[PDB]
């Protein structure tokens, strides 16, 4: 996990700054240490280590057990680290589900990690008064209204809790509380009666302390990958298939495991009443759906079942095997073309293969089918196997059959995503490394041109800026300024391919 | 306008931290990228080619061509790396029993260790105290290699994990599908049953297919190893900052400078496995476009790990015998190795000169702590005397004797100049009037230098004791006969070495011990 | 060789001209040997930054001229740079305390640059 | 090989009949497992449909697109879905029947390949300060631009 | 293992070619010049602390 | 010159068409076939793209923070206060955080 | 334009130098050292300060000559960032203008930095400036050099060593303005 | 060289080392098996902890780390074949008093 260390080295030193990106550099790479060698084994003052380690677990980075003879071991999650990178996704799926208010509240939550609710919703009541203008005022309760309707669909749930000391334990204090995690109050919003305007930043003894609200980023997760398979059939099947796939993943929602081989089974006479009413739709019209898609070889459905008519499961590992397939065919067909995408599906569908058996299935001739064999030998797609005649293992005496496997392909695949985006992310730093100086000239006029703006901006300073000599590089800001657009929207978009990849990697592993 | 570079620094080497290089580091070391597989070019000039290797911007190995960036010659030049660019990546012939180790210790699936987070707990406490030892590491990765190897099933992916074992020279085959005569397991009957098209369009495959397991060739190895997390790489007992488990499969190649081979020896045997291993590099290159089978594919793969591995160790044991080498050619270890090797040969005795060694006869008339030298051997053994304000007239006239008469010098040199003007030639009265203070003349052995004297079977300290020597006709070494006992000389035709330090905090210890 | 501190102290160019002064002062007595190159780079770099700054407005100056010229200097807020470059160029008009000044329009009345001007032609 | 100049005709050929009777298909919208089962086409019809359209001399066999559609599946382009020959015109498979129907792939082309080092021929070589750095790239430099 | 190796021993100080710390190489020597630590130091004129209060608040 | 290995062993049983010998290194970047696919764009998308950059505007300002302070500056600026700006600092539950936290 | 430089250093002192006290040959041999040379990080040594600390003069075996190691202060030309001197003209480039600043050689100023008006030649050497009413399209930059008068924007350091297999460019780079008001030669303003 | 007919010059064993240690004679003994028998100067980056040359060192591509150092030449002999067999020798120098 080299490219992990890097890319979270990286994104630290981004969000948190230069000596907390040492602790959580050196927590990820060594593992559980106490306090005093994090401070040894790195060389900074104990203060700052203090300082790094709380600002760490406040976003839930670090986490911190309890041994013997009273030590304080603490231990970063990396893959905490690698999802803050999703974080404009989740903003844009709390708004895409939500209002602006329930936007703002995720908001808040990914910023500050961990907050109460009476500071979250004041927050909220304040950062939207600049949106509204003309007297009114934001007010808490229909925050408050929202933010219940997140706990409720568990995208918003509780930091576990502190135990009792009057019931536990009373006496001399531990060195660490020891946290716990009650599965009862994840979702017990305490209830508040308090009710207030927000301040609009003139410049001119609570109830819930203790309780603090964090991200459930699992059921975004969860929800990503129910959009991933509903877009999924919706580009093979139709879009009221698709529709029916989304009515039976949101009633899968909140009645099975985020990691499950199997669902809940459906009935279909609950299936047609779960449907929004746009749609003309009859009850045997839905039981040919149901069982179309199970004529699928592609087989995102399983029957499972017989009684009350129709019963039907949707499948979770299968569909996410099918798009991770669908995920490493893909980067194939882009990096050497369609007829090497071909021969990959081949050895795909084909489990086992020789050479003469390619170039006569696949339509594609000598010198050019080997070629692609070997370009993907050299790349780690395609494995091949030895199936040996003597113990000599010799090459002269055996039969050589490709194979590819969907697993190791696909955990370099992605670690190529991750050091791709490690990429991206060092030649935007390195862009406005060496343009700092036209940025923070850039900075100075933009602020001349900011001061006074409302009151008494002539427009003889609208061309002195003009008259000065930023004009000739303003050619170069506008392409720093696209450069820097186009890296951060790549750094975006290949989270796509990142989640689709990381879903599989995690569903086939048991963790025993 | 010029920059300040000084190098007199005077630092003391403390120690040396061994390690290994990943492949990258290899290109930001080396200077030239060898790709061209000619030595010298096609004329009668008989000069090398450009990006070859005996490149000279990788030092020279011969007086007359310098090395070709600057014009500083032979004599001073350290050599200069060049890399090649292998093909497909290839194991290490000295790391490939560690290779195998590590592939013990880990998931083959994963690239987690196979231990619980208990003994984790355990064994990297124990790597936290101070004065941990080699002795204490070999043992320690034995015992982590002994609970690991208990292990068939992993504890964080789930998957199962066979036995890895040696298969013969540089392969290594993993058993992941073990059959049992009870109740067949899933993940060994899908596989079983996954042959389906081989078995359709070929017989052979059906008996075959029962001892078909997981092949790690380098592709694999090299691919699982880029995957191992930081935090399970101590546990492998490896510095991860003096080397990384990914480096131990070579996928890029240093080649030795020209003054560690030289090219009239007419080319080192290094420099033909180089040209060897640049060949096929090319001979593959070609058959991934022509359309070769995975018959020639492998097996040029496979000559091009055995080249590695007798480019570093010519003393194989498992080499096949369609594949063995002609001759006998010295690799790394033997040039290592041996009677004649660095270590023995060279850096623990090596050979002196300003020494003689002549047969020993006595003589009582010199006092016990005097030896007398012939003539014959103290006009060439000479002593480097600067010159300074209290010998100018003593080596003026030491000067003009020149070197034939005894009482003479055979060099001079000049104070900032390095260059020895040999004294036969030119007026000598007129270099005797030319010099400065701070010039160094090499005189002849004269009355009262110190000299050593050594019998060579060297049982005590009293083997070797430095005499004050005198000049006398004859040719033989004549010591007085009262330190016979200290050497056990006999004059019964032994001989005895001489040696001439040749600095003067050298005179001085050896006359006052 | 290593260095403890890049930026230790500013100069004024009056030092260094004294220094200069000082290191003629005693050189040339016994002339260069031909047996390294060192003597030459230190008279040519002695020499050729001696006329340079013998043509700048930091001679005719002393000590406590550039004393009474910090202390009448001190009470107008202003930096050690600006004070350096003010105390080496011995500015004349207007046009360029407007350079030397970083945000001379915003903290420097007119006034107080003409008031900025009498103090610096008062001492040097 | 048969010929590799003359299969790129027949793979895309084919593919435009499956995807214009797919199209007619969803344009009729009556039943939609009707409209499903008018999706399959036979496998002796896209035979008889590209004989008639007559581009080469020598005659397609049937054998032969029994084949060139297999490059249309592999491909990712088309089904195939086994059904008995309980009906058939011809009846060329005994007993069973073969059907093919025009599909579009999964997911959209993934995030991966949309940045540059997603197609690196020397991605193994990249590191931050040696040649191929990414702060002094070529493929971004070519990729920034446009 | 990546395990360092000291030049402190006397065998490998003869090989490495430094002098060794048996014998005469235990102690270090020291000329006796006419030297004068901590000279006098160089008068600041322009930078001192007295004429250079901060300018910032 | 002739090989230690045999070439036969290798193939060239016609003993021509050996691969040519090559006289300069390829260069670091050669030319590749393809491009990337272009972009996805959309006014969802887009609205990801300014979220985050406004990101990194805000956790920069936020008390999170940890500043790394200024090193070895050479002259201070009048220019130097417009960079600065004093922030507010959080304060940690210490409830939640172990006891050695404290300073 | 000067500053102190605190630096320590290893001063091989060699053993005909004995009869001369310490502080005048340290002195003597750091001046050999480091004057005229660009030190990479710090600049261009002028001469040596003053001497602050002189530690034990060490003999090393294998040589008679006494080194020691000094704590010393060195005068270094290192204009700091956005700072005014005064300077010739040695001649005009395609690249720009080249400045002497007496000693020091390599101050270049960029077309870009040039004065607005006019920022390009008709294939002449000499840089142009342009102004209405007096001197239209015939002011010049003449390399006989009269004394200007800009502006230091940036600074670059080089290492500049043999690269490549062994045993011109300037070490250190000096890019200044002139466009700002009052700049440029003192005969404008 | 080796033989006297080769003009070839005598050989400090490894028992004449031993004597030379018991005397304590470090110089003499520093004299011997370096000075005048192969002599050399390498200059080693004291950063990297590689070798160089002309005080410059290529690895880190710098010149404010590297260090003259005496050395005899089958010493670097045996670090320049054993980073060719990729072991890498990283000669950490510390300093003198
Ligand atoms: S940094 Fe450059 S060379 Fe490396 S993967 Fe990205 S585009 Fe390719
Ligand atoms: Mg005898
Ligand atoms: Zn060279
Ligand atoms: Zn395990
Ligand atoms: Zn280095």
């Amino acid at each position: 996990t080299q490219a992990e260390i890097k890319l979270c080295s990286l994104l630290l030193q981004e969000h948190f700054g230069e000596i907390v990106e040492k602790i959580g550099v050196h927590l990820i790479r060594t593992g559980s240490q106490p306090l005093r060698v994090i401070a040894h084994d790195t060389g900074t003052s104990l203060d700052q280590v203090k300082k790094a380690l709380c600002v760490l677990v406040q976003h839930n980075l670090v986490s911190y057990q309890v041994h013997k003879r009273g030590v304080v071991e603490y231990e970063a999650q990396c893959s905490r680290v690698l999802r803050m990178l999703r974080y404009p996704r989740y903003i844009y799926t709390t708004k895409t589900l939500y209002s602006d208010t329930g936007e703002l509240i995720v908001e808040e939550l990914l910023l500050n990690g961990k907050l109460t609710m009476s500071a979250v919703v004041k927050k909220v009541a304040d950062r939207l008064t600049e949106t509204m203008e003309d007297g009114k005022t934001m007010d808490y309760a229909e925050v408050s209204n929202t933010f219940v309707r997140l706990a409720d669909t568990h995208f918003v749930q509780r930091c576990p809790s502190v135990p009792t000391t009057e019931n536990s334990d009373p006496g001399p204090p531990p060195p660490a509380p020891t946290l716990v995690i009650n599965e009862k109050d994840m979702y017990l919003v305490p209830k508040l009666s308090l009710i207030g305007k927000g301040k609009r930043r003139r410049s001119s003894p609570i109830p819930d302390d203790g309780i603090y609200w964090q991200a459930n980023l699992d059921r975004f997760h969860q929800h990503f990958r129910d959009q991933a398979i509903v877009s999924a059939v919706a580009n093979r099947m139709d879009q009221t298939s698709s529709e029916i796939v989304r009515t039976m993943l949101r009633m899968s929602e909140i009645t099975t495991s985020s990691s499950a081989p199997f669902t809940q089974p459906l009935s279909s006479n609950e299936i047609f009443r779960s449907l929004p009413v746009g749609y003309n739709i009859s009850k045997q019209v839905l039981d040919q759906y149901l069982t179309l898609l199970a004529d699928d070889p592609l087989e995102f459905v399983g029957k499972s079942g017989d009684s009350g008519g129709g019963m039907y499961v949707i499948n979770l590992h299968k569909a996410l095997a099918s798009l991770a397939t669908a995920t490493l065919e893909s980067v194939v067909q882009e990096r050497f073309g369609s007829r090497c995408a071909r021969i990959f599906r081949l050895v795909l569908q084909k489990k086992h293969i020789e050479q003469k058996q390619v170039e006569d299935f696949a339509m594609i001739p000598a010198k050019e089918a080997k070629d692609m064999l070997y370009k993907m030998l050299s790349e780690n797609f395609m494995s091949l196997q030895e199936i040996p005649k003597t113990p000599d293992h010799a090459p002269s005496r055996t039969f050589y059959l490709y194979t590819v496997n969907i697993l190791s392909a696909a955990r370099m695949l992605l670690h190529r995503c991750y050091k791709s985006i490690a990429n991206l992310i060092e030649r935007r730093q390195f862009e406005t490394k060496e343009n700092k100086r036209l940025l923070e000239k850039s900075q100075r006029v933009e602020a001349i041109i900011a001061s006074m703006q409302a009151t008494g901006a002539e427009e003889a300073q609208l061309q002195e800026i003009e008259e000065m000599i930023t004009a000739p590089e303003r050619q170069q800001l506008e392409t720093l300024k696209r450069n820097v657009n186009k890296l951060d929207a790549s750094e975006i978009q290949v989270d796509e391919t990142i989640f689709l990849l990381e879903s599989y990697i995690e569903c086939t592993m048991k963790r025993q | 306008k010029e920059q300040f570079r000084e190098t007199d620094v005077a630092k003391k080497i403390s120690h040396i931290c061994f390690g290994m290089k990943s492949p990258e580091e290899m290109r930001q070391q080396a200077h030239i990228q060898v790709v061209s597989k000619n030595l010298y070019s096609q004329d009668n000039q008989h000069a090398p080619l450009l990006y070859g290797v005996l490149d000279h911007r990788m030092g020279t190995s011969e007086k007359d061509r310098p090395c070709e960036t600057c014009g500083k010659n032979l004599a001073d030049c350290l050599g200069h790396y060049g890399y090649i660019d292998l093909e497909l990546p290839c194991f290490h012939v000295g790391y490939f029993r560690a290779v195998i180790g590590i592939l013990q210790m880990i998931c083959k699936t994963c690239c987690h260790i196979m231990l619980s987070q208990e003994e984790k707990k355990q064994f990297l406490d124990y790597l936290k105290r101070p004065g941990l030892t080699y002795l204490q590491k070999r043992g320690l990765k034995k015992k982590i290699s002994d609970k690991c190897r208990k292990k068939n099933i992993c504890h964080h992916c789930g998957a199962f994990n066979g036995t890895v074992k040696k298969c013969g020279l540089l392969k290594i085959i993993h058993e992941k599908y073990k059959t049992n005569k009870k109740v067949v397991d899933p993940i060994v009957s899908n596989f079983l049953q996954s042959f389906e098209t081989a078995i359709e369009h070929n017989k052979e495959v059906e008996p075959l297919l029962g001892r078909a397991q997981e092949n790690l060739n380098p592709l694999v190895v090299l691919n699982l190893f880029k995957r191992i997390p930081a935090e399970d790489v101590p546990l492998l007992l490896m510095n991860p900052e003096a080397g990384k488990p990914s480096d131990l499969i070579l996928t890029r190649l240093l080649v030795p400078p020209l003054c560690i081979r030289p090219s009239v020896v007419n080319e080192d045997d290094l420099t033909m496995k180089l040209t060897e291993i640049i060949f096929l590099n090319d001979v593959i290159k070609k058959h991934r476009i022509s359309g070769a089978k995975t018959q020639m594919i492998m097996e040029d793969w496979d000559f091009l790990q055995l080249q590695c591995a007798l480019y570093i160790n010519s003393e194989l044991s498992g080499i096949p015998l369609n594949m063995a080498p002609k001759k006998w050619t010295r690799g790394f270890v033997q040039r290592l190795k041996g009677k004649q090797g660095r270590f023995r040969g060279n850096l623990s005795g090596k050979r002196v000169d300003f020494s003689g060694r002549t047969v020993i006869s006595p003589d009582p008339n010199l006092r016990i702590d005097e030896v007398a030298v012939p003539v014959h051997v103290a006009k060439i053994l000479t002593f480097p005397e600067k010159v300074n304000k209290a010998n100018i007239n003593f080596l003026r006239k030491l000067v003009q004797n020149g070197p034939e008469v005894h009482p003479g010098a055979n060099f001079i040199q000049q104070r900032h100049t390095q260059m020895k003007r040999f004294l036969k030639y030119g007026n000598r009265e007129k270099m005797a009037q030319e010099l400065k203070y701070g010039d160094i003349v090499e005189r002849h052995l004269i009355d009262g230098d110190v000299v050593l004297f050594n019998r060579q079977p060297s049982l005590h300290k009293l083997s070797i004791m430095a005499h004050l020597a005198r000049v006398k006709p004859h040719r033989t070494f004549r010591f007085n006969e009262c330190v016979c006992t200290p050497y056990n000389a006999d004059f019964d035709g032994d001989e005895m070495n001489l040696h001439l330090p040749q600095t003067e905090e050298a005179k001085a210890e050896a006359l006052v011990l | 060789m290593e260095v403890k501190d890049a930026n230790s102290a500013l100069l004024s160019n009056y030092e260094v001209f004294q220094l200069l002064t000082d290191l003629k002062e005693q050189r040339k007595e016994s002339g260069k040997n031909k047996h390294s190159s060192g003597q030459q780079n230190l008279n040519t770099i002695t020499y050729e930054t001696l006329k340079y700054i013998s043509k700048t407005p930091c001679r005719h100056q002393s000590p406590e001229i550039v004393r009474e010229f910090l202390t009448a200097l001190k009470s107008h807020k202003l930096t050690k740079a600006e004070k350096l470059q003010l105390l080496n160029h011995r500015p004349v008009t207007a046009v360029e305390i407007q350079l030397m000044v970083e945000e001379s329009e915003e903290r420097l009345t007119e006034e107080q640059i003409e008031a900025l001007l009498h103090t610096v032609t008062s001492i040097l | 090989d048969f010929e590799s100049e003359f299969v790129e005709v027949l793979n895309q050929q084919c593919f435009k009949f499956l995807q214009s009777k797919a199209e007619t298909a969803r344009e009729s919208k009556q039943n939609p497992m009707i409209q499903r089962n008018s999706s399959f086409a036979s496998s002796h019809e896209v035979w008889k449909y590209i004989c008639e359209l007559g581009i080469s001399k020598v005659e397609l066999s049937m054998e032969d697109i029994e084949t060139i559609l297999n490059t249309l599946i592999y491909d990712g382009k088309v089904e195939m879905t086994i059904i008995a020959a309980k009906e058939g015109t011809v009846g060329s498979v005994d007993g069973h029947m073969k059907l093919y129907r025009a599909v579009n792939p999964i997911i959209p082309p993934t995030g991966l390949v949309r940045a540059p080092c997603g197609l690196c021929p020397v991605f193994d070589d990249c590191h931050e300060g040696g040649e191929i750095s990414p702060s002094n790239c070529i493929y971004m430099t070519e990729w920034l631009e446009f | 293992f990546g395990q360092k190796d000291s030049v402190c021993g006397v065998s490998e100080c003869i090989i490495m070619g430094i002098p060794m710390n048996i014998g005469t190489g235990l102690f270090k020597l020291l000329h006796k010049a006419d030297r004068d630590p901590n000279p006098p130091k160089r008068p600041l004129i322009f930078d001192t602390n007295e004429f250079h209060i901060p300018l910032v608040t | 010159a002739a090989y230690t290995f045999n070439i036969e062993a290798v193939g060239f049983s016609k003993g021509e068409k050996l691969p040519d010998v090559v006289l300069k290194p390829p260069p670091l970047f050669p030319d590749t076939d393809y491009k990337p696919v272009p972009l996805k764009t959309g006014e969802g998308e887009e609205y990801m793209l300014a979220l985050k950059q406004e990101l990194r505007e805000t956790m920069k300002r936020m008390p999170y923070f940890i500043e790394t302070p200024e090193e070895r500056q050479d002259i201070e600026r009048y220019s130097k206060r417009y960079m600065k700006v004093y922030k507010e600092e959080w304060i940690p539950d210490w409830r939640r955080l172990p006891r050695e936290m404290m300073p | 334009m000067f500053v102190l430089v605190e630096m320590v250093d290893t001063v091989r002192i060699p053993p005909w130098q004995f009869e001369r006290k310490l502080n005048d040959s340290i002195a003597e041999e750091l001046n050999k050292k480091l004057a005229n040379k660009v030190v990479y990080n710090v600049g261009l040594c002028i001469c040596l300060f003053d001497i602050t600390k002189l530690e034990d003069a060490y003999v090393f075996p294998g040589d008679g000559a006494s080194h020691t190691k000094v704590h010393f202060r060195c005068v270094v030309f290192h204009p700091f960032l956005d700072e005014i001197l005064i300077g010739k003209i040695k001649g005009c480039s395609p690249e720009g203008v080249h400045v002497s600043l007496g000693f020091f050689d390599d101050i270049l100023i960029p077309p870009e930095s040039l004065q607005q008006p006019a920022k390009f030649d008709e294939a002449e050497q000499v840089w142009v400036w342009e102004y209405e009413t007096e001197e239209g399209a015939h002011d010049l930059y003449m390399d006989t050099g009269e004394e200007i008068r800009f502006r230091v924007v940036d600074e670059s350091f080089v290492d500049t060593s043999p690269t490549g297999p062994s045993s011109k460019e300037a070490p250190y780079t000096l890019v200044g303005s002139i466009s700002e008001p009052g700049l440029g030669l003192l005969s404008w303003w | 060289t080796e033989g006297r007919s080769r003009d070839g010059g005598l050989r400090l064993g490894e028992m004449e080392r031993d004597c030379l240690i018991g005397y304590g004679a470090s110089m003499l003994l520093l004299e011997r098996l370096m000075i005048s028998s192969d002599a050399f100067e390498v200059d080693v980056c004291g950063q990297c902890g590689l070798l160089g040359y002309s005080g410059w060192c290529h690895y880190c591509k710098s010149s404010c780390h590297v260090s003259s150092l005496r050395i005899p030449y089958a010493c670097k002999l045996l670090f320049q074949e054993l980073q060719s067999m990729n072991i890498i020798p990283r000669l950490k120098l510390s300093k003198y008093n």
